[PDB]
Parts: structure tokens; C-alpha cells; sequence
């Protein structure tokens, strides 16, 4: 079965039917919704970028804490070297003056004994 | 996305960085005075990726040269192409890092890092469209390792939407310069896991073995090693620098090579190996452990993704034939849950002195071997706390050490996890 | 008039547009300067006060090197700068970047340029959208654009020419992801979509043209011939498919099942005249389809034969009678078993100096077969392999897409698969 | 930039200073008035406007006689007078006098002079302190000095060159007391101490140099070469350089374990060319050790090799690769790599009229080996012999020290000996 | 450490002290008028240790001459170098102490000692860096022993931080018949144990034995004995007076020689032994000189060094000779005689070599030994003390001047304690 459809200046068309159909008949986002979905993805982008930058700023502050900790270790080294050096030097000074004073106290006791010997002589 | 800003830090970073600029200046026809004297315009169509155009017909590398010690940069100024670099792009401190990661990363590096970022920021603002950053450094020393990763961190905070790419040289006892390399490398690997997008693992262990075993160089020097590094760095950047049907850039590389963010450590490979060749054999070097610049055997794991670049005049049909035949005969070394995971480019311009070459960028689960080898050296030192006091004295807690090794052993396990994954 | 506006999105859409508009100019006598020594060509070309004829077209590509192919090409004087939309960074092979990050930044500018073209039409039929499935821009931006065209042009027809990925020429591992994402989002917004399988085109160039390693130019030149056959009766006073609406009438009984198979013949090498019966037989050979699939595994819903050149109705009906005798062409129950035939007398045209030889007669068959669902099944499988491990998903989420959009898009493709099956038994 | 300040304490410290600073002038072409017809000699020499180059150095001694020879000798115009500091009485071989009684009277003047030298540095690396263990000043005044440097300069690097005593040349019986006392008090204040054994240097001068009865001048000129090799990295621009902090980082695995062993080669009679390999192998021979001990008895924890002269990096690599294969050279479990390599290209310089031959290349090795503990054991045993009877302790107590300091010093040395045992276990 | 202030007290003190000054003046090139007529700068490099520089390029001994007996210093002025001493440094009383320690120490000596301190202070205050004091005296008489030890303790009071050194002549019945000498020596030794840092024990018993047995002098005079004393004094002070490799001084000697404060009595030795004013026909060899370190015949204290152990030894060799050969002989006398050196003072022998030999000899050797055998000298004194004290013989000579018995008992206990602690260390083990 040939059924012509149309003819025009630059062509023609027809329909060739080789068997009719077995069954008769055929069996059985707004602008705002789009814009809200694009803006939602944008906020998720920005939230992620903000989370990355916050982790990097957390590492900036750890680096500051590391650098400060080294400065505190240095200052405490200085502070404890200085207190121990002064403690040593004072204990040594005291000890040495005490040895010297004992040595002079003994010689002076000999000196008192000499006056007692000289007294004993005139007494007899 | 056109311009890359290149940074080279520390002794190793500046030595291989210099050789890189030498090699690609030759390829792009740039002499040490910055004048173009080449034969073709393929050499200039993408030259702005790496070079700024000066006034007097000149091309200056977009390169920033960093060190805590002036010695090595004075040596590059005196090197062959020393005069091609912008004089104000040398940024060097005076006191050095002491082979100590904590010095480069905290106290000493912090004092120089804002001088570097000002030069970085001046190079970035004169870019029409900034693709990202490319850093060369070692992980075993003090400046490249500690200050390089501090630099990466600060650049990420200021350019969080740009790609960060490193060429990172791994230490090996076979060619060491300091006894604390295992500490320095493990503290750096932890930083790269978190803060880089793509890292090419350049393994001194493997460079040494290539020189000693295939090249018959019974005593390799850094010159021999750096000739392999420069050949590799020229190969992997081919598609960035020369016009081809692949409009390759640093973000597209990451998108297609990195299935999971932490797994961004690539095994580079090169054929043929040379000291100072048919298409089918070139394609097979992809599984030749002797051709890997990371001391890992690709047949010990599985390729997640692979990029291959062929250079020289050769049949693009014969290349695609042999690539597919390598992929099929070796099917058990590619993961089956990433279909079509090998992509090939061919570029007609061969490297200097070679007629045909191949370069592979592989994301293989066998890279866990490199990291396991560092982990074992770290653990042997750290369990006795050998040399620890030079790091605690810089203010570091011991906990930073255990956290960095835990993270590295986690990376190892994650690579293992995807090596055993089935479809 | 029955104006149609062509939109080319991403590198594939732009480069195929270049090939199509060059072929249209050759078919209609339009010089590269825009001058010209049947007035239906005004559906595709406007005219300036200088007497220049201008493609009714917009090109969108965020990488300026591609758009520079337009503004410095042989036919560069045809186009006005307001038709070429470019940017700085492309979508980096990432549907989410093209759809959400880039698309939110450029969509209003793009609709503004389209609005300028539409304001010059007195009877706008609708839009022909050329784009890739696999590119991040072709997939991600196109789908945003189709949603917005459905809003701003509710009663206008929208046809697509979609490049279906082939690993041979593909450059991205994530193209199966982008294909499913953009098919999901675009499905309810397109009226008729002609898929072009890069692998099928590649094989026709290797076999019929004796090209060892086809280029994009090879593929685009052959694609331009198919597009031309499909649009020939819009740009000349033809008799079949004379407006965009007639495409849905003649080929799309079910709106979701709107993916016709194109078959084209003859493809002859210039380095080397077939009859109406031979080229008609070639329409029923799977080696000549634009999508790889086996129609023996399906049932036809509609079938149109579009002849060009020296073709006589007596020879056509004779060819068809011979086919029904020797072959079994299975239509669904509810559709008549038969063909709509059109002849366009305008001779097929090839680019001078190219690899396609000029023939006296050619034909394009457009059929809506359930077999084309195989192409979706191949795509769905690669998607499943990667998505089960969530491989690469973090690049999409990093651009603000929600993981669950993967799942939703994949369910829709399963539903599309079940629709094709239920129609086919 | 990168300045190092040198401090020379007591007779030994001062006389070794003479040999070193003389050698530095010859190496850099500085004439005895400071004038000279690579800029990094500035780390050791400040410069006046007159073009006079002045050592960044202090010489200190408690009696004036040794420093009077500097003040009237060849280099009397090299130093400013204020750098040459002397008292009147020496410490009479008594640590307690060097550290308290006599030393307290001059310590502020010394710190004032050092503070003035520091004010002239724009990047002070640290201090190099030269002294003997056995002298009253070398031991007692150096201990006081180190403690005061910690107060003034915090953790700023302090390294020592220390003369370990030898009975042959010694002239004091209490040297084992002074040694342990200064080692105990200095331990927590010093980052790294390069010990030199006078007996080893004496023996090398007899064997390699054909000198029947070596004098201090023979010993000191040999010691100068070692000191020069070590500071050459700081004073010249060479291929591989090693600064003060790199010495500490690579040689000192634990703060107390900071006593590297020096070895120098070649030592060749001037009246008599060795390759890179041969001179490297020589550094692992126990005869060429600058301290008498047997490294085969112990384990290496770090090797630092400092090459000077005609030496290319390839040959060092091949030399060190041979070393790594010798099973009789044993490294600890916990040290995956122990080699640090410096190469400076200026050959070694020798004083004319001296006994050492001019050579085209040389190497100095600093190794940290558990075997050094033998030298501590030898010292501690002499200390115990006397201390068990309290022989001579009254001389220290008389100057204010307590006996508690002696046992506290000796038990710190026992802990030190046990630390060397522990770091050598697997 | 430069200047030493020399003091000589009593007859013995002034006679050995005068000989000392003649001998070293000749070694340093100084004539009896204080003028330097020597031919070597080495003679002048350390001349200040013992001499002041005066007006007419003269050199005056830093010497204080003391006696309670007025005639002895008229003998010094009469002596060969009597004109060399500063006239104002002679301090003379009017009556000797009659060999009575208590007279020297407590009565007559105490009334003269402030005059001595006048002179001591002026020599001391003029010193740029005072090392300390050396006193020559005998222990058996009254002035040198009693006033001498009084002087020591009074000088110590004003100069507590300087070194106090003596040359102390011990009495012997072979040389003096004075019966109370063991009392005077024991009272003096008590003072020396507490108040000196270094004492050289010069024993008249040993000097007589050398003169009688080795020099074959049938009846030795003080002139014969003092020849041995002056040779020894020159030998032991060699390293104070000449530039040597060691910058020896009084404090460094004490620090290295005295391991316990009370054990500071040195046994001096000398070789060769010669008679006074006698040509020496042939010199001695280095191993010859070295052997006399253990030769009891060469010791200036009547002790056999082989009866005990050396705590510390200092040996000075004088003349032109190999210092290598000297070092080899000194090592070998130690190796072979290891049983006479305490093991628990490592490296306790120190040697010096001076190229200038004493007048009359081409080579010479002087030994300064801290030997536990010195206890034989104190035992000998202590036995002689007891034999008298048990009878209280002559005690009224001493109580008549105000002393008590208990001071005798105390000094005898202190000396017997000294003997015990020499014995303690002679028997102490390193194990
Ligand atoms: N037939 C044909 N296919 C093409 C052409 N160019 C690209 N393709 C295919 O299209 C897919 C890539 O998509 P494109 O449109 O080029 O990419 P894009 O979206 O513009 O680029 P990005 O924004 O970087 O992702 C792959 O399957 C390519 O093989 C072309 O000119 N002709
Ligand atoms: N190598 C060498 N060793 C020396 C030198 N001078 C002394 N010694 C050694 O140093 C130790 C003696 O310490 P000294 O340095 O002379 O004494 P001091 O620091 O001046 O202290 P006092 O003089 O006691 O105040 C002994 O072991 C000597 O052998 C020298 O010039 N060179
Ligand atoms: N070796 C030696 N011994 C002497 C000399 N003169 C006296 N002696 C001894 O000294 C002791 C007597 O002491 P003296 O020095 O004579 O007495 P003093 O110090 O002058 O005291 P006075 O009792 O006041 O005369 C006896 O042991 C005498 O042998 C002398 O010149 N040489
Ligand atoms: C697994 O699938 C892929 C793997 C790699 C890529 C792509 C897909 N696609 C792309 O566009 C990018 N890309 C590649 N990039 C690059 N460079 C760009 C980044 O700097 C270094 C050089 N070189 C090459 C390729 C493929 C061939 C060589
Ligand atoms: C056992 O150990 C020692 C023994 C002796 C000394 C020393 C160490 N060290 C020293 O500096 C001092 N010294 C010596 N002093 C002296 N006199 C100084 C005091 O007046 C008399 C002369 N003469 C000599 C020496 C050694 C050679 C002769
Ligand atoms: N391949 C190669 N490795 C090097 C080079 N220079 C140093 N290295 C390695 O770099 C590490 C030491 O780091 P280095 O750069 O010298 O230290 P930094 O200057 O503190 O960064 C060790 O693993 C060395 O083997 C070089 O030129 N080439
Ligand atoms: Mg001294």
C-alpha cells in the first residue's frame, strides 16, 4: 500500500505500508527551582573551601605554637643554668671563707695559748 | 589555564631544577640569553606555560629559586643557563637548615617563607590564567623537605583552587647525604598526602640502581642520576608544553589519574635508558621495573590509571595497536573497575639526542613498596629515638613523628586495599 | 519562515558545527565572506544590511583555543563576536564543574545571546543542540542549558546531536559518568536526540574510506553529511520533516524513547555509481549505523528513508519490495510496518579536497528501534564498575554536586532500560 | 654572616690556637699584620676599615706567660690586645681554682670581650672552645666559661676541641680529677666535643714523622691540620660544605653521646701521591686514630668524612662504597645510613720549616663510635684509684668544693659509660 | 707566682742559708757586690724569684736574716757574700735561746718576732705576685726551731693563701751532743705538721753518714755537712730558678706531691756525692744518676727508700744530656722497682731536665721524694724523745719558761700519729 503525502519544489514524500498494525491504538523545573539548586551546590563548594582554609589556619597556629615552645625551652635553659651557677658559686664562696676562717681561728688559739704560757712564767 | 609557576627548593631541588630548565630550554629553542633561535613554531605555541615574554624578544623562565643557604644557588647562577633566570627570583637565606626538617619547616623556614611568597605572588599576578604550581625538592634534606612542604602549605592557603604539583626526590641509603633522611622524608610524605594534588615519586634508590645495573656505571654520581631525572621531567611535561590533540593541563591530569584524593603518588618511567628501540619494545617498558624511576615493581601491584607519552616520528596506528596488546596480555595488572584506564599521546618532536622515546606516568598500587621502605627505615631509627633531640629542640613534639608515620602506613594500607579490590 | 537556532557546546559540538556550517555554505552557495550570487535557507541563515548571510548559531566553549578555530577559520567572516562565547578555564572533564560551577557563571550570558537570535525570528521552530556526552562542558553545561530552554521556550522543539564516547579517541576516563549524568538531566527536556557513536564513525572511516587512523576532521566531515541529510528538508523546500515538530511525529511515539538510529549510505573514498537498491540495502546493514547496536535484537517503532539527489519513486518502492521479501523487519504490535519516504532533489555535497567522494544519490534512514538501548547498557556497565568503588566521585562532590545525584541518574537509566524492554515485547 | 667565634683557654688551648690561627693566615693569604694583597674566610675574621683582618677569637689564660709569647711573637699585630686576656696566678693544676678561686676574678672580663665579638656577627653560628682536660685552667675555667655561655647565649651552638691527657707529656698527677670534674659540669652545656689524645698524636709523630721525642710544637702543628680540616668547610666555598649545625645533627645521636673520634690522613714525613681510596681506608685503621681505642671493638653510629684538595665526588663515592662492604666496620642496628661527606678543593697547607709534607689531597674523618667509651673507662679507673683513698682531694675541698661534687661527677661518668653500652645493643 | 721571700733563723739556719745564697748567686752570675757578670740570659729570666732589682743595676737577695744570738749575723756579714744582703734585713737579739725551744717560741723569740715581721711585710708588699716563703732552720736548737716555727705561724696569719716551705735540719747524736734536741725537734715537728705546706727533711744523721762512710771524712765539720746541704738546695730549687718546659712554682709542687695535707715531709736525694772544694775527675752517666733514686746512700734523710713506698717523686737532672735517654732510664727504674711505688697514685714520678749543671759538676741529679720510709726519721726522733721524757729529764728547762708537761705529751702523740699514717698508706692496697 502506497500513500502519497506531499509534493514540493525540492522534493516529494509518500508512505509505503507493508502490513497494518496488529493492535489498534497506542498502549499507555521552574526558574526558581533551577536557581535554588545551583545556589545550593555553590554553598556546598564554599563550605568545603572554608573547611579547607580552617584546617590550614589550624596548622598556621600549630607552627606558631612550635616556634614559641622552642623559645620557651631556650629561656628555661638560660633560667636554670643561671640559678644553678649562682647556687654553686655561693656555696663555694661560703665553704672557702669557712675554711679560711677556721684556719685563722686555730692560729689565734695558739696565740692565746702563748700568752697563757708567758703568764705562767711570771706567775712562778 | 596556561601558566605554571615553578619553584625549586634546597640543594637537590635546585640541581635537578636547573637541569630541567636546561633540557626544556633546548627543546623550545631558547639559548641562555633568553633569545629564541629555534626552527619551528610548535616550540612557541605553548611556551608561555613555562616562560614569561620579556621586552627585548626575550623569554625568561617563570621560575623561583629558593634555599636557606646561598652556596647552591651561586653555583646555578654560574651554570650553563644561569643567566636565563630573573635575578630577583633568587630568594636565599644565610644560615641553612642543618639537614633538619624541623628547621626548614618551623624556625628557619618561617623566617624566609614570606620573602618567597612575595616573589610567588608577583609571578602569579602577571599570569593571564594560572594553571598551578610545580615544585622540585628532595624529601631527605632539610630545606627542600621541611621548607618545601611549609611552602606548599602556605601556597595552598593563598591559592586553594590551583593545582599543586611536586617532583619529590626520595632518599636512599645508597646515595645519602645525611643520617636523618628517614625522619625528614616521613615528615614530608605526611605533608604531601594532605596538601598536594599530584606528586611524581623520583626515587634515588631507583636512579642509583638504573645507573649501576643497566648503565654499567659502577660508581654513580648525582650527574648520572640527574640525567635520568631531567629526561623524565621533560617526558612527563611533554603534553603541557607542545600543542597536541590532547589539550592537557594539570587539572585534567589530576581528574583522570586520581580516583581517590590521597592516592596521588605517580610512578614515572622512561625508555630508552641512557648515560651521558622499536615501537613494540617501547610499549612493553611500561611493566619493565628496570625503567621505573620509583624503586617499585609494577607487576607487584595493579595500575589504577596510566598516562603514556610517545615522542618521535612513528606510526600512531602502530602505537595504539601495541598499547592495546600490552594492556590485554597484562590484563591482570590493571584494575578492572576503571575501564579504559590507559591514555596515550604521541608528539612528533623527540628529545635531544634521541629519535624515539616513551614516558609513563603510572598510578600503581605497587608504589606502596617505596613507602614501606621509608617506613622501615623510620621505625628502626625512631624506636631508639636516635637523633630525636635535634627535632624536639626545635619545639616539635614526639607525637608529630608518630602521627606522620601512622599517616604513611595508612597510605600504604589504602594502596593495598585497592590492590585487592575485585569487580 | 521556520527559523531554527543551532547551539554548539564544548569542543566536539563546536568542531562539528564548523564542519556542518561549512557544508551548508557549500550546499547553498554562500561564500566564506558571507556573500551569495528556493529561499528555505533563511531558516538557518539571517542576513545583515551589508547583504551578508549569517548562521543562526551560538558557540559555547570555555577554552578560547577552540573558539579561535571559529573566529580565525576559513568561514570566520560568517560569524559575529556576540555568537562566540568563551571563558578562561574549561570544565576539566567534570560534568559537575561544567553544570554547577561554570554553568551558574555563564548561563545568563548564554541565554542572552540566544535571546538575541530568537528576537530576529518570526516563527522560531526551536533549537538544534550539538554536544558531547563525555566532555565536562558538553555534558554539564548542555544539560543546564536544556533545562533553561525548557523554561524560556516552553513550546519550542529541541533536537540534539550527541557524540557518544569511544575509548579509541576519548581523552577522559570519567566519560561514562558524564554521559549518564547528562542523559538523566536532559531526558525530559529533549524532543528527539540523534546519537553519533564515535566508534561507529571511526569504523566507517577505516573500512569505507581507507583511513588508517581517522582524525576528528575525518569524523566531523562524515558527521556533517548525516546532519546535512537530516536538516536538508529544513533548508530546502522538501516534503518530509519540513519542521522540527514533524521529527517527533514521524519518529517519537513515546517521549522518553526519543533516540533514533541513523544509517547513512553510500560512503565512498575520493581515492577510488551505486543504484537505489544498493543504497537502500545498505540502510539495513549494521556496519552503516551511526550507533553500534544490533536491530535484530529489537523492534522498530518508526522508519523514515531520506533520499537525496537522483532518486525516482519507482526505484524506491522496487527496492523496498525486495527487502520485505528477503528480510524480516519486525515492528512493534501497535505500529504499522512500513516507511515514510522523502526525496530531496538537492544533490549530496562534499567538501572539495576531502576524503568523501561526490555521489549522485545518497540516503539516510532514521529509525526508532528498541535496539539502541544496547548503547545505554554499555555505558551503564562502565558507570557501574567505577561507581561501585566510588572512583573519581570526589572530583564531582568537590564541585558542589551531591553524591546521590549519581544514584538518581543511574536509576533513571535503569528505568530507561526497562522502558525500552517493555516496549519491545 | 655565619660567623664562628673561637675561644682558647689555658696553655694547651692557647698554644693550639697559635698553630691554627697561623695556619688560617697561610691558607687565606693573611700576613701577620692582618693585611692581604671567595669571601667566606670572613666567618673567622672580622675586617677593619684599614683592610686589616682580625680573628674572631679570644685567648684566655690565668697566668700571663704563654700569652705573653703571642703578645711579643710573630703575630703580635694579628690580634687586638683586648682579645688577649691574662690574670696573674694560674690555677696550679687545680680545677677548683680555675673554676672558683682564681677563675671568678676574670670571668666577667672574658664574657664582656666575647659579648663584644658577638656584637660584630650578623649570623653567629656558634662557639668553638679549645682546651685541655687536665690543666687547672683548661678544666676549671672552661667549665665556668661554658656555663656562662649558656646563660648569655642560651642554646647557641657550643663545640669543643679537647686534649685528653697522656702520662708521657703530662706534668700533673691530678689530671684524672680535673678531667672527670670538667666533663661532668660541661656535659649538659656542650653540643659536640672533638677529643684529641696527646698519646695518639705523640705516637703518630714518632711513627709517621720520624721524630724521636715530639715536642708540643710537633703535636700542635699536627693538631692544627685536623682543626683546619674541620673548619675548612666554614672558611672556604667548596663543593660539599658542612656547617656547625650539620656537624651536630649528623654526629650526635643523643645529647650525652657527643664525643666524636677524629682521624686524619695522610700524615707523611716531609723528608720522605696517595689516592682518595687509600687515604679513606687509612681513616679506619686503628693506628691513625686521634684517640687510642679500637673501633673494631665497637660500633659506628655516624661517620663524617671531610675531604680537602684534589678529590672528585665520584672517587669518594667509590671509596665509601668499599667501606660499606667491610664486615669488620660495624654500624648499629638503628642507623640505616651513617655517612656524611664534605669536599673542599683547596689543598692542605703546611707551615714552612715544619715536619709535615705537602700533599695534593687529604681527609679528616669524624666518627661517633661506642669504642670511645674505652678512653672514658681508662680515665675513670685512674680517678677511682686515687679517689678510693681521697688522695689530693683536700686541695679541692680547700678551695670550697665539696666531696659530693666528686662522687656526683664520677657517677655521671658511670652513667655515661653505661649509655655507650646501651646504644650499642641491637 | 714569682717572688719568694727567704728567711733564715738561728745558727744552722743562717749558715746553710748563707751557703745557699753563695751557691745560687754563682749559678746566676751575681758577685758579692750584687752585680751581674754572667754570660747567659737564662741566668736572669727568673732572677726575680729570689732577688730584688736595686739601683745600680744591682741584685739584692730577698732575704731576711734572723737570730736571737747577735754574733751569728756578724759572721754572715763576715762571710764571702755578706755584703750582698740588705743591711736593714738583719734582725738580731742579744741572747741566744740556749737550745731551749720555749725560749725561742714563747719568750725571748716572741719579743723579737715583731721586728722580723716588719722586714717580712716590706719584702712581701713589694712583690708583684708573691708565691710564698721558704725558711731555713734546724729543729734541735732553740732559735731556728722555736722562733722559726713561731715565725711560720705568725706569717701564715697575715698570708694564709701563700705557700709555706721549709728546709728543716733534723738533729743527730752523731753531730751534736746536746741532750734536749729530741725535745726541740718533736715540739717543732708538731708545728710543721700543722702550719707548713712543704718541708724538706735535711737529716744531720744522713749528712754525717755520707761524710764519714762515703767521703771517708773521719771527723766531719759543719762545713762538710753544709756542702751536701747547699748542693741539695740548689738542686731542688732548680726548677724555680731557671726557665724550663714546666713553669714550676711552690703551689704546683705541693698540689702534685702532697696527697694528704700532713704528709708533706720530703726525702731529698742527690748525686753525685762529693766533698767540698774537690776537683771531680770524671762525670757520671745518665743510668748511673738514675740508679741513686733508690740508693739509701744518696738520701739527705737517714731512711732507706726500699723500706717503704714512694707516694710521689720529682727528679731534676742537670747538665747536657739526652732527654730521651733520661726518659728511658726513669721508665726502667720504675718498671723494675715497681714494688716501691704506690699503685693507687698513677703516674706519680715527674722528671725535668735543665741544661745548666751546678758549679763543679758536668752532670747531676736531684730527687725530691714523698716516701712512707720517712717514718724511720720520725720513729728515731720519737724513741729518743721518749727515753728522756719517761724520766722527765730536763723538763724544768721548759717549765721554767712557762710550758706545761701536757704540751710535750701532745707533740709526741701528734708525731706518733704522723708515723701511723705513713704506715697506713705504706700498707694500703689498690684492691
Ligand atoms: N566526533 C568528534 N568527537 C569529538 C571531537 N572533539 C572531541 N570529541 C569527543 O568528545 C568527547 C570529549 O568532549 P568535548 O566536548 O571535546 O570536551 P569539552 O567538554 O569541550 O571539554 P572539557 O570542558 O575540558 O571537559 C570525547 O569523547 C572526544 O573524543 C570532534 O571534533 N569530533
Ligand atoms: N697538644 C698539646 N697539649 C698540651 C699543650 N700544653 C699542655 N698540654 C697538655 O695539657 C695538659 C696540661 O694542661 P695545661 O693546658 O698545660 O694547663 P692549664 O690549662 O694552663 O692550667 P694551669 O696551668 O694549671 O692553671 C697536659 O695533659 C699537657 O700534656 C700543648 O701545647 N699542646
Ligand atoms: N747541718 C748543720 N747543722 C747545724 C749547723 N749548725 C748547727 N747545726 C745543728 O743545729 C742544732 C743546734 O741548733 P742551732 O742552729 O745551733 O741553734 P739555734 O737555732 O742557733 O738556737 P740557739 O739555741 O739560740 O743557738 C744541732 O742539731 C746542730 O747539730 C750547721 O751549720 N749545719
Ligand atoms: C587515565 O586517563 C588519563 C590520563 C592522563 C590524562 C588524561 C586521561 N587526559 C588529559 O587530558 C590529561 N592527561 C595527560 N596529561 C598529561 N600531562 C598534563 C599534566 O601535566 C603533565 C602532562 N600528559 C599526558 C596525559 C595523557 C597522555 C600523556
Ligand atoms: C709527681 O708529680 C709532680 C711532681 C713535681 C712537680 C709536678 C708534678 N708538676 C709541677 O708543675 C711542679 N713539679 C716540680 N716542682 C719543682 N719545684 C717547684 C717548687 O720548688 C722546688 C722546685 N721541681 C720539680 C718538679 C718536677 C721536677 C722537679
Ligand atoms: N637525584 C638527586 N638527588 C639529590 C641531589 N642532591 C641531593 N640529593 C638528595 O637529596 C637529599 C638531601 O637533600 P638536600 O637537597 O641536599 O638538602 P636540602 O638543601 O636541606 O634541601 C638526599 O637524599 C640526597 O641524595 C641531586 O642533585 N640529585
Ligand atoms: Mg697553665
Amino acid at each position: 500500500e502506497v500513500i502519497e503525502l506531499n509534493k514540493a519544489t525540492s522534493g516529494q514524500s509518500w508512505e509505503v505500508i507493508l502490513k497494518p498494525p496488529s493492535f489498534d491504538g497506542v498502549p499507555e523545573p521552574s526558574l526558581e527551582e533551577i536557581q535554588k539548586k545551583l545556589e545550593a551546590a555553590e554553598e556546598r563548594r564554599k563550605y568545603q573551601e572554608a573547611e579547607l582554609l580552617k584546617h590550614l589556619a589550624e596548622k598556621r597556629e600549630h607552627e606558631r605554637e612550635v616556634i614559641q615552645k622552642a623559645i620557651e625551652e631556650n629561656n628555661n635553659f638560660i633560667k636554670m643554668a643561671k640559678e644553678k651557677l649562682a647556687q654553686k658559686m655561693e656555696s663555694n664562696k661560703e665553704n672557702r671563707e669557712a675554711h679560711l676562717a677556721a684556719m685563722l681561728e686555730r692560729l689565734q688559739e695558739k696565740d692565746k695559748h702563748a700568752e697563757e704560757v708567758r703568764k705562767n712564767k711570771e706567775l712562778k | 589555564m596556561r601558566e605554571i609557576v615553578h619553584i625549586q627548593a634546597g640543594q637537590c631541588g635546585n640541581q635537578i631544577g636547573a637541569k630541567f630548565w636546561e633540557v626544556i630550554s633546548d627543546e623550545h629553542g631558547i639559548d641562555p640569553t633568553g633569545s629564541y633561535h629555534g626552527d619551528s613554531d610548535l616550540q612557541l605555541e605553548r611556551i608561555n606555560v613555562y616562560y614569561n615574554e620579556a621586552t627585548g624578544n626575550k623569554y625568561v623562565p617563570r621560575a623561583i629559586l629558593v634555599d636557606l643557604e646561598p652556596g647552591t644557588m651561586d653555583s646555578v647562577r654560574s651554570g650553563p643557563f644561569g643567566q636565563i633566570f630573573r635575578p630577583d627570583n633568587f630568594v636565599f637565606g644565610q644560615s641553612g637548615a642543618g639537614n633538619n626538617w624541623a628547621k626548614g619547616h618551623y624556625t628557619e623556614g618561617a623566617e624566609l617563607v614570606d620573602s618567597v611568597l612575595d616573589v610567588v605572588r608577583k609571578e602569579s599576578e602577571s599570569c593571564d590564567c594560572l594553571q598551578g604550581f610545580q615544585l622540585t625538592h628532595s624529601l631527605g634534606g632539610g630545606t627542600g623537605s621541611g621548607m618545601g612542604t611549609l611552602l606548599i602549605s602556605k601556597i595552598r592557603e593563598e591559592y586553594p583552587d590551583r593545582i599543586m604539583n611536586t617532583f619529590s626526590v626520595m632518599p636512599s641509603p645508597k646515595v645519602s647525604d645525611t643520617v636523618v633522611e628517614p625522619y625528614n622524608a616521613t615528615l614530608s610524605v605526611h605533608q604531601l598526602v594532605e596538601n598536594t594534588d599530584e606528586t611524581y615519586c623520583i626515587d634515588n634508590e631507583a636512579l642509583y640502581d638504573i645507573c649501576f645495573r643497566t648503565l654499567k656505571l659502577t660508581t654513580p654520581t648525582y650527574g648520572d642520576l640527574n640525567h635520568l631525572v631531567s629526561a623524565t621531567m621533560s617526558g612527563v611535561t611533554t603534553c603541557l608544553r607542545f600543542p597536541g590533540q590532547l589539550n592537557a593541563d594539570l587539572r585534567k591530569l589530576a581528574v583522570n589519574m586520581v580516583p581517590f584524593p590521597r592516592l596521588h603518588f605517580f610512578m614515572p618511567g622512561f625508555a630508552p635508558l641512557t648515560s651521558r628501540l622499536t615501537v613494540p619494545e617501547l610499549t612493553q617498558q611500561m611493566f619493565d621495573s628496570k625503567n621505573m624511576m620509583a624503586a617499585c615493581d609494577p607487576r607487584h601491584g595493579r595500575y589504577l590509571t596510566v598516562a603514556a607519552i610517545f615522542r618521535g616520528r612513528m606510526s600512531m596506528k602502530e602505537v595504539d595497536e601495541q598499547m592495546l596488546n600490552v594492556q590485554n596480555k597484562n590484563s591482570s595488572y590493571f584494575v578492572e573497575w576503571i575501564p579504559n584506564n590507559v591514555k596515550t599521546a604521541v608528539c612528533d618532536i623527540p628529545p635531544r639526542g634521541l629519535k624515539m622515546s616513551a614516558t609513563f606516568i603510572g598510578n600503581s598500587t605497587a608504589i606502596q613498596e617505596l613507602f614501606k621502605r621509608i617506613s622501615e627505615q623510620f621505625t628502626a631509627m625512631f624506636r631508639r629515638k636516635a637523633f630525636l633531640h635535634w627535632y624536639t629542640g626545635e619545639g616539635m613534639d614526639e607525637m608529630e613523628f608518630t602521627e606522620a608515620e601512622s599517616n604513611m602506613n595508612d597510605l600504604v594500607s589504602e594502596y593495598q586495599q585497592y590492590q585487592d579490590a575485585t569487580a | 519562515m521556520r527559523e531554527c537556532i543551532s547551539i554548539h557546546v564544548g569542543q566536539a559540538g563546536v568542531q562539528i558545527g564548523n564542519a556542518c556550517w561549512e557544508l551548508y555554505c557549500l550546499e547553498h552557495g554562500i561564500q566564506p565572506d558571507g556573500q551569495m550570487p528556493d529561499d528555505s535557507f533563511n531558516t538557518f541563515f539571517s542576513e545583515t544590511g551589508a547583504g551578508k548571510h549569517v548562521p543562526r548559531a551560538v558557540f559555547v566553549d570555555l577554552e578560547p583555543t577552540v573558539i579561535d578555530e571559529v573566529r580565525t577559520g576559513t568561514y570566520r567572516q560568517l560569524f559575529h563576536p556576540e555568537q562566540l562565547i568563551t571563558g578562561k578555564e574549561d570544565a576539566a572533564n567534570n560534568y559537575a564543574r561544567g553544570h554547577y560551577t561554570i554553568g551558574k557563571e555563564i548561563i545568563d550570558l548564554v541565554l542572552d545571546r540566544i535571546r538575541k537570535l530568537a528576537d530576529q525570528c518570526t516563527g522560531l521552530q526551536g533549537f538544534l543542540v550539538f554536544h558531547s556526552f563525555g566532555g565536562g562542558t558538553g555534558s554539564g553545561f548542555t544539560s543546564l542549558l536544556m533545562e533553561r530552554l525548557s523554561v524560556d521556550y516552553g513550546k519550542k522543539s529541541k533536537l540534539e546531536f550527541s557524540i557518544y564516547p569511544a575509548p579509541q579517541v576519548s581523552t577522559a576516563v570519567v566519560e561514562p559518568y558524564n554521559s549518564i549524568l547528562t542523559t538523566h538531566t536532559t531526558l525530559e527536556h529533549s524532543d528527539c536526540a540523534f546519537m553519533v557513536d564515535n566508534e561507529a564513525i571511526y569504523d566507517i572511516c577505516r573500512r569505507n574510506l581507507d583511513i588508517e587512523r581517522p582524525t576528528y576532521t575525518n569524523l566531523n566531515r562524515l558527521i556533517s553529511q548525516i546532519v546535512s541529510s537530516i536538516t536538508a528538508s529544513l533548508r530546502f523546500d522538501g516534503a518530509l520533516n519540513v519542521d522540527l515538530t514533524e521529527f517527533q511525529t514521524n519518529l517519537v511515539p513515546y517521549p522518553r524513547i526519543h533516540f533514533p538510529l541513523a544509517t547513512y549510505a553510500p560512503v565512498i573514498s575520493a581515492e577510488k555509481q551505486l543504484s537505489v537498491a544498493e543504497i537502500t540495502n545498505a540502510c539495513f546493514e549494521p556496519a552503516n549505523q551511526m550507533v553500534k547496536c544490533d536491530p535484530r535484537h529489537g523492534k522498530y517503532m518508526a522508519c523514515c528513508l531520506l533520499y537525496r539527489g537522483d532518486v525516482v519513486p519507482k526505484d524506491v518502492n522496487a527496492a523496498i519490495a525486495t527487502i520485505k521479501t528477503k528480510r524480516s523487519i519486525q515492528f512493534v504490535d501497535w505500529c504499522p510496518t512500513g516507511f515514510k519516504v522523502g526525496i530531496n532533489y538537492q544533490p549530496p555535497t562534499v567538501v572539495p579536497g576531502g576524503d568523501l567522494a561526490k555521489v549522485q544519490r545518497a540516503v539516510c534512514m532514521l529509525s526508532n528501534t528498541t535496539a539502541i538501548a544496547e548503547a545505554w547498557a554499555r555505558l551503564d556497565h562502565k558507570f557501574d564498575l567505577m561507581y561501585a568503588k566510588r572512583a573519581f566521585v570526589h572530583w564531582y562532590v568537590g564541585e558542589g554536586m551531591e553524591e546521590g545525584e549519581f544514584s538518581e541518574a543511574r536509576e533513571d537509566m535503569a528505568a530507561l532500560e526497562k522502558d525500552y524492554e517493555e516496549v519491545g515485547v
